[PDB]
């Protein structure tokens, strides 16, 4: 800020590495895991961190003092070494509010992830999480609709939800895949499933899709008298698509509609999770392409960033992966960033990942979506690691089993209920889960067959 | 090879790009009028002898095309003379204004002709 | 495809890896550099990558029996070892045409890169290049006009184009943000811009600093005589939002706008490139939060694939770094990918980065922007570098000159017109661009000042 | 510290910020565009030599960036003398045009280059 | 066309043709301008057609037309048509703009010629070679055309 100008370069440093600072309950809050190149101390890369994402200029300006950029900059409070890692640091960082456009997703991710992943003087940069204050949070509409409101509209109460995705993905024509629906269903699944590449494609168009997937669903829960839905793919090439997409969905009077939120985009997607609010939709959020950002530990955004953004930007349903064939710590993480995405207060939490406390100001919490080569056999497993607010997904899972979808769904349906309510009688899910399948069994042909087939 | 000009190059529509008419080819030129039954009129204008735009810039909407009457269309006239003669009244009356004369056919009922007649000096 | 059931598991391999395949011209073609988990082979990494980002399954589905998978699946036809990387690959996998929504980039990167980034067989994986056929590129709009337009429109022939951001990015009123605008554009330079965080904000809101940016550019014009341009920053948190702005700047009737497109998205990209045709706007993007992406050698997608998709969706100019600052090789990459942008046609070129040879049927090339750190002194190299067809961007290299801006402007200008006319001459700019600038000086005040200041 | 001139000080694109090139300077551009296999043309403007708004307001849309040619692309030129020459002859007609050298470029099918070559007095 | 609705149309030219190709022509050109046309078989009418004022449409005579052809142009449309010139004017030596003056001197020394009284059919040429004595733009194409 300020001047007495005088061209030419200067040293950041001293002015973002700010370890005095007391944060305030207005500041958005981000911890980045930093890898500095050799020889660039921690308090440097840190103050090169917040510099890189706010104010941080490589020659200085004389416009500087036209303003008070101390009210503007990020600011490094604190730095913490990483243990079992040689030049690695968790370095605080504090935006102030009036950086942020009200209601952005967009303009949040621009400000502090749209630069510093560049910088040269570091080797790598991860963001691991935000606090987003709630002042900010209140900006947002959050969740068309959010777990509460769901199971009401549905009602459907005490057990995990379940769905199928419709397999193969590419191939099948809009009637064979709604057949191949209608069967799912009508065996007791709650949802089926358009894969996050079925948008419209040359062998199955958008329009006829939608059209034969509304009438399966329709026989299916006039058969059974249950709720049912198809979460049918918006996400398209341009907003103008995408609504046209949204628009039929709401004409046939069906309840839930999907988008992948990463490929379509942030913008795109508070497009559509505000008509969503606006028409009664549910909204179901597929993370196409996260792994590309998410998986390396030292270079990218952590899984529960791109999570609490979606919870603010919206959507009711959120794949969160499989917390089966991993190990603890793994488990943990998972289990951290599903409390992130339900609940109303989350406490700071290191063994868990969570190096912020977050409020949410009774923003909606979001379903979490356990899927990815599960079967019967996880079933007490993801009961008891997930608890009833989620949804169980089973592609190959349900239209592998030998006797069909229809008994695939039964065989689903009935190995869920024998859990719950084995759980619910006090039995121990971790202990006694493969005992409680086998009893199933024992009355369920259904059960019976897929449990022959898996594992 | 020659380059057309560029400035003071303005033109007046339907015989201007020829040498100026001599009072023996403008009274040929009326003498056409009459022949074929058509209403001679003479024309003025004193401000902007060319099409602009001030007013409006819809399609086919212009400012300019309409000059002013030089007294009445000359019904039963039968001698280009008549009409000459007030030529040069008009130009007694406004030497610095462009003249033309127009002729109308009653019986396509519409203005069917249009040449200039008398340009002010510089022009 | 097809059947005689038998549900259960099974094997990919002998199915995904095809050696022997002859590619398709329809085919859209990727290379991805595979980094397998220890004990997995080559052509199983390959067979998985394939499988992964098509019609793979875990377990065998009834319903592939109904169609011909075959004619869907995606192959890879061929792998070769990266040098100098132990258990590092190269492999190349062929996607039919009908997999792919036409015009809709969202769907492309959901299809190749949404789902395989995460297999558990792979340590890392990046997405090196991809090869997009004449029948899919005739799907898209390309770039609203593209480089021999923008030029005839501006009037701007013989030099590369020159542009300064305003800073600080936030912190200034309106008001005084026109005011540096006005005194940028006044000194030579052709466009101002938008930092890629400002968008609306409680210091700034949008309208106010597009209609004050307005008069700004507006009285610059006046009193040059040249035509300029400041590019509005239209990115917002939703479709709707991003609309309102473009079109305010059509009511303006000022030149170009601009898209942060990753952070934004492609879906709210495509529809804002398709209103810039509509509407005879130009439209900068900037690339924010690419580096989260794109950085990492192992991990991620190389920004070419990023640049060949924005080519694709649409947009005027696309910010390709700064050659400086870099060794060789580096500096042949980004050649190589200015060339993707630009050219019509663009042979395969290894050394360059270029894995497969890209036709573009005649959609317009994009303007590449050099931009970060530069100053008078690079200019020189950048003129030799990127040639005519580029915009040199000079944020603190413009407001940091100790005269203030017009004057950085001027000798800005002058140091780019004293290049081009010595390059003009036959002057070898890579020998003698420090004399050719030092000359300049001799009559530039404004660039002698320059001068003193840096390097 | 100086500070830039706001009054006359109009430019006219490429290479406009530059001392005035002398004939060798000159000449050297042209060889420029005829080493490249570009056509050059010239073309002169009397009226504004700059651009500005008129006829329409929309994105993209301004006046004055059309100048008029003089005679006609240089096809087949050879030698820097001959444009030079040319620039003499519209010099010695038009002493009161801005006049520009432009080459054209038939691969990429475009105009490619632009640069003041003559000012008339006082600009 | 004149139904549907348009105020030009291309009739082609009347020129490299033998008479009767000429008349039918001039039938339909009749057919596109008039309020009433009687019916006439050695023009190709083969009924009486009226418009209860319906505009009439202007014929384009357009297609490898230059400067000679001017006066036959002029005689066999009059004055209620349009004349084009695609090679006949980006063809002239000189350029466009001269190519355009040629074209608009050759148009009003016949239409001035016609006024007087000359016959355009017996005296076209010379009327065109008397325009080339001060117009050096219509000098210039009268050299490269026929
Ligand atoms: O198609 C499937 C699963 O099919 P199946 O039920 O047959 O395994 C899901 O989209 C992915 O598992 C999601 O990936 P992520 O969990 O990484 O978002
Ligand atoms: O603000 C600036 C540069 O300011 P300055 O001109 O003062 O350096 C640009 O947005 C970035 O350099 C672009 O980043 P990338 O090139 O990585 O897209
Ligand atoms: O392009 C041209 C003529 O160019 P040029 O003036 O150089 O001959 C016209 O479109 C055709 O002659 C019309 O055909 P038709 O008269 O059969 O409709
Ligand atoms: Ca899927
Ligand atoms: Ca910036």
């Amino acid at each position: 800020a300020s001047v007495g100008f005088k061209a030419g370069v200067k040293d950041y440093k001293l002015t973002y590495y700010t370890p005095e600072y007391e944060t305030l309950d207005t500041d958005i809050l981000a911890a980045f895991r930093v890898s500095p190149q050799p020889g660039v101390p921690p308090e440097e890369a840190g103050a090169a961190v917040a510099a890189e994402s706010s104010t941080g200029t490589w020659t200085t300006v004389w416009t500087d003092g036209l303003t008070n950029l101390d009210r503007y900059k990020g600011r490094c409070y604190h730095i913490e070494p990483v243990a079992g890692e040689e030049n690695q640091y968790i370095c605080y960082v504090a935006y102030p509010l009036d950086l942020f456009e009200e209601g952005s997703v967009t303009n949040m991710f621009t400000s502090i992830v749209g630069n510093v992943f560049g910088f040269k003087a570091l080797r790598a940069l991860r963001l691991e999480d935000l606090r987003i204050p709630v002042a900010y949070v209140k900006t947002f509409q959050g969740p068309p609709h959010g777990i509460q409101v769901e199971r009401d509209k549905l009602n459907k109460y005490g057990r995990p939800l379940l769905g199928c995705t419709i397999k193969p993905k590419l191939g099948l024509s809009a009637k064979n895949y709604g057949r191949a629906v209608y069967e799912c269903l009508r065996g007791g699944l709650d949802f089926t499933k358009d894969d996050e590449n079925v948008n419209s494609q040359p062998f199955m168009r958008w329009r006829d899709r939608f059209l034969f997937c509304a009438e399966a669903l329709y026989k299916a829960q006039a058969e059974t008298g249950e709720i049912k839905g198809h979460y049918l793919n918006a996400t398209a090439g341009t907003c103008e698509d995408m609504m046209k997409r949204a628009v039929f969905a709401r004409e046939l009077g069906v309840p839930i509609v999907m988008h992948d939120y990463l490929t379509g985009g942030f913008t795109a997607n508070t497009t559509l999770s505000h008509y969503c609010r606006d028409n009664g939709l549910l909204l179901h959020i597929h993370r196409a392409m996260h792994a590309v950002i998410d998986r390396q530990k030292n270079h990218g955004m952590h899984f529960r960033v791109l999570a609490k953004a979606l919870r603010l930007s919206g959507g009711d349903h959120i794949h969160s992966g499989t917390v089966v064939g991993k190990l603890e710590g793994e488990r943990d993480i998972t289990l951290g960033f599903v409390d992130l995405l339900r609940d109303d207060y989350t406490e700071k939490d290191r063994s868990r990942g969570i190096y912020f406390t977050q409020s949410w100001v009774s923003t909606p919490g979001v379903l979490p979506v356990a899927s990815g080569g599960i079967h019967v056999w996880h079933m007490p497993a993801l009961t008891e690691i997930f608890g009833d607010d989620s949804v169980l997904q089973f592609g190959g899972g349900t239209l592998g089993h030998p006797w069909g979808n229809a008994p695939g769904a039964v065989a689903n349906r009935v190995a869920l209920e024998a859990c719950v309510q084995a759980r619910n009688e006090g039995r121990d899910l971790a202990r006694e889960g493969n005992t409680i399948i086998r009893e199933a069994t024992k009355w369920s042909p259904e059960l019976a067959a897929a449990c022959e087939v898996w594992k | 090879m020659q380059v057309w000009p560029i400035l003071n190059l303005k033109k007046y529509e339907t015989l201007s790009y020829l040498p100026p008419l001599t009072t023996d080819q403008l009274a040929r030129q009326v003498d056409y009028l009459l022949n074929n039954k058509w209403v001679p009129c003479l024309e003025f204008e004193t401000d902007h002898g060319f099409v602009y735009r001030e007013h409006h810039n819809s399609p086919g909407y212009y400012d300019g095309r309409y000059w002013t009457m030089w007294k009445l269309p000359m019904f039963g006239c039968t001698d280009p003379a008549q009409v000459l003669n007030e030529l040069e009244e008009c130009k007694k009356e406004y030497p610095n204004a462009f003249i033309r004369i127009i002729g109308f056919d009653s019986n396509r009922e519409v203005q069917c002709i249009s040449f200039i007649a008398y340009k002010p000096a510089g022009y």
